[PDB]
């Protein structure tokens, strides 16, 4: 009665993984408008489809920037090496669709192992979205993450059961958040 | 049953020392905040000593001797990790008996003093003991500022509370918002005396006056329509002693008072001097024409005058809190 | 998806949020400050079903950012664009309105710029609408440079706005990536 109702709903033990095009503005400094726009959708179109696959859920889309979240709708335990794997098919994905470009097309992945509170926002024009720390900083992987590689925290290390093989990222030196948050990064190999 | 408690109130109000009589109530420790004591004690006199100079007309010492303490105190006054020394108590408590540097404290609501002054001041040879035990009175008296939300459980015959405390200086208050949804009722804190004094942040708004504008700020708020008010008009015993005194007209900073008679259903204590009953009840109603004017019986408010020092007084207004929890099905 | 001439695109964001999130076992864990969000927004959405906002398009919500643009209900003539601007105004009015119930100081920063924009939607799932184009992150970057309680304009948005009765200062340059330095200017109020 006193707030609008919050659809809203914390979650714990999940995977964040953030994706961006490594140089965008380099990429649209040659194609027209259009075909970037479909170049795009082509991508993502390609990327909701590896998404459903590996246990994951897309979440939104802002221009060059993918991010959804594995451990949901229902909690998995699983939910590491989703993202992981994730993170793998979206690495050849984008490498695929760079042959339609005949450019530079690239990405930058970054995931961070945490807690969410998800919902929607607002009144208007809803659009699913995760809140949390571990939410920024899983966004400051794929800032501070390596091209082509893929950009885990020591949570994502954790709950990874150390399947994979990591190397230090040293994103410390790569992002200010990072850094400052004295945040030991590592890179799939 | 569990009722979540928000202590709302300005800065110094009296919102931590209510918390307190929670725990001397319904809840080696001690030796952490002999500390934060000595540290009041510091405060105190460090701050009295420098008004001295600055108050208009200025404060001169009875014992011009005396200069050479006041030389002292001033030139640890910054010190960052004091040792407090056996000297200090003494050079203390020799200003503290300077009849000018009393007369200096008198005029305390011409600059930022804490509180707790005058109690510690008059045990000096008390607190310097290297074995001195800290009384629940002493704790009840120690200020230490609250920054952030701070969160205190506690149980009365099996029915649980969870009672939240916030800072109250300016800064602070946005993060009280956190504490806004899912709450019972919140306990508005008004530190009734400080209607001669001005609050710290600007050193320039009046310190009743600043109670009044945010209590209407929580009460006419848009996420509290619903939520009554307990209100309580502490630190009565300084109002009283203040009126008694006659030093400062409360006409004279609330003029409305002049107008002001005392009401018919007032009920004052026994042997209650009828100025003092005449002014804590202007106090009160100033808040209630605030409550009055807007609600629409949607929340009420339930005042209170209390003194938080006195854990009995407090055990007391509590219970007459308990009842209106149960008694309203809130 | 089609294409448009003259789409007025606005960004407003509120910079101090970032900071004003909490994760604390007292609030919830940044729930408290969401719900304080949502409460934001859903006023914001508020001001979308008024009678001179008829015109308004919330595109969507990222962060504490809000982005709506004005110009797409069309197949004196940038009567839109000072539109998108009142709405600026209305927005930041709601803002203070929140600060005087959240004893909080928030301040909004703007970036409003037009000209030809891409409308559809992309996403291959559940689909999502957005708008693509230079004209877009343009906007954007007029945010995301901007000052607290100012919007930055391009010159192009400049003239216009004087000739329906705005005045303009110069703000000076500013370093567009990829489009090099732009002269931007504040809508002086
Ligand atoms: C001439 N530019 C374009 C022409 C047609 C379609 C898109 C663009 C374009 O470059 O748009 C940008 C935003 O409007 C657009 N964008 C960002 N968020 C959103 C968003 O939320 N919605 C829409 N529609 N577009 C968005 O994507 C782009 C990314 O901007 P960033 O500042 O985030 O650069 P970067 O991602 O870090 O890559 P970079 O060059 O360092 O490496
Ligand atoms: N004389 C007297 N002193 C009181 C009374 N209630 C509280 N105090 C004293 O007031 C001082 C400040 O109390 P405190 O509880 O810290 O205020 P606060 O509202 O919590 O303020 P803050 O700490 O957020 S800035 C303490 O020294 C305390 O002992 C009272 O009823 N009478
Ligand atoms: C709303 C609060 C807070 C702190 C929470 C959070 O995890 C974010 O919403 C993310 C990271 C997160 O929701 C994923 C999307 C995106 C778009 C990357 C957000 C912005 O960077 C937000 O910053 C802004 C602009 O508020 C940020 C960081 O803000
Ligand atoms: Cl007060
Ligand atoms: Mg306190
Ligand atoms: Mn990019
Ligand atoms: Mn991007």
């Amino acid at each position: 009665m006193m707030f609008h109702k919050i659809y809203i709903q914390k979650h714990d033990n999940v995977s964040i993984l953030f994706a961006d095009i490594e140089g965008f503005t380099s990429l649209a400094s040659q194609c027209t408008a259009q075909e970037l726009v479909m170049t795009l959708n082509e991508l993502f179109a390609r990327f909701d489809k590896l998404a459903a696959e590996n246990h994951c859920l897309r979440i939104k889309i802002l221009g060059d920037c993918y991010y959804c979240v594995s451990g949901l709708p229902e909690a998995r335990a699983d939910h590491a090496h989703c993202c992981v794997e994730m993170g793998m098919d979206m690495i050849e994905a984008i490498s695929l669709v760079r042959e339609m470009t005949g450019v530079n097309v690239n990405m930058r992945v970054g995931i961070h192992s945490g807690r969410v509170h998800c919902g929607v926002l607002g009144l208007r024009k809803w659009q699913f979205d995760v809140w949390s720390n571990d939410v920024t900083l899983a966004n400051h992987m794929e800032a501070g993450g390596k091209a082509g590689r893929i950009h885990i925290t020591k949570a994502t290390l954790s709950y990874l059961n150390g399947d994979y093989e990591v190397e230090p990222g040293c994103g410390g030196e790569r992002n200010a958040y990072l850094k400052e948050h004295s945040i030991e990064t590592f890179l799939i190999l | 049953a569990t009722h979540r408690l928000l202590l709302l109130g300005a800065g110094e109000s009296g919102k931590s020392t209510i918390v307190k009589q929670m725990r001397i109530l319904h809840v080696g420790e001690k030796a952490t905040k002999v500390q934060d004591i000595k540290n009041n004690l510091k405060e105190a006199i460090e701050t009295i000593v420098a008004a001295m100079s600055n108050l208009v007309p200025p404060v001169e010492l009875a014992n011009p001797e005396n200069q050479f303490r006041v030389d002292y105190i001033l030139s640890v006054m910054n010190v960052p990790d004091f040792d407090f020394p056996p000297e200090f108590y003494e050079h203390a408590k020799a200003l503290w008996e300077d009849e000018g540097v009393r007369a200096c404290y008198e005029r305390s609501n011409e600059y930022q003093l804490i509180d707790c002054a005058q109690y510690f001041l008059d045990k000096i040879d008390v607190i310097k003991q290297d074995d001195y035990v800290p009384s629940d009175q002493d704790l009840l008296r120690c200020r230490v500022l609250t920054s952030g939300i701070f969160e205190t459980k506690f149980q009365v015959d099996k029915v649980n509370f969870h009672m939240f405390d916030v800072g109250g200086q300016r800064d602070e208050r946005r993060k009280w918002i956190q504490c806004f949804n899912d709450v019972t009722a919140i306990i508005f804190v008004v530190a009734s005396s400080s209607y001669n004094m001005v609050i710290r942040e600007d050193n320039q708004t009046n310190r009743l006056q600043e109670a009044l504008n945010l209590f209407k700020s929580i009460w006419n708020n848009r996420w509290l329509r619903t939520i009554s008010v307990i209100l309580f008009l502490n630190k009565q015993d300084l109002l009283a002693e203040k009126v008694l005194a006659g030093k400062s007209k409360i006409e004279d900073y609330f003029p409305e008072f002049a107008r002001y008679t005392t009401p018919e259903d007032a009920t004052p204590e026994p042997g209650e001097d009828p100025r003092v009953t005449r002014a804590k009840y202007f106090i009160r109603d100033e808040f209630l024409r605030i409550s009055t004017a807007s609600g629409d019986g949607r929340h009420y408010c339930y005042p209170h005058f209390t003194c938080a020092v006195d854990t009995e007084n407090i055990r007391r207004v509590f219970n007459d809190c308990r009842d209106i929890i149960q008694r309203m099905h809130l | 998806h089609q294409s448009y001439d003259c789409v007025c695109v606005m960004f407003a964001s509120i910079p101090d949020f970032k900071e004003f999130y909490t994760e604390s076992d007292v609030n919830k864990e940044g729930l408290e400050c969401l719900r304080l969000l949502n409460e934001i927004i859903a006023d914001f959405d508020d001001l979308l079903s008024k009678p001179k906002f008829s015109g308004v398009e919330k595109i969507k919500t990222i962060g504490s950012t809000y982005m709506a643009a004005t110009g797409l209900s069309a197949i004196r003539q940038y009567m839109h664009i000072g539109t998108m601007v009142e709405f600026a105004y209305a927005l930041v009015g709601k803002l203070d309105a929140i600060n005087k119930h959240s004893f909080n100081d928030f301040k909004l920063r703007v970036g409003i710029n037009h000209g030809p924009v891409i409308a559809g939607v992309i996403g291959a799932q559940k689909p999502q609408y957005d708008i693509w184009g230079n004209t877009v992150n343009v906007a954007s970057r007029m945010d995301s440079t901007g000052v607290l309680d100012k919007i930055q304009v391009t010159e192009e948005t400049s003239l216009i706005l004087q000739t329906l009765g705005y005045t303009c200062t110069c703000r000076g340059i500013i370093n567009v990536k990829g489009k090099g330095d732009l002269k931007t200017y504040f809508v002086n109020t």
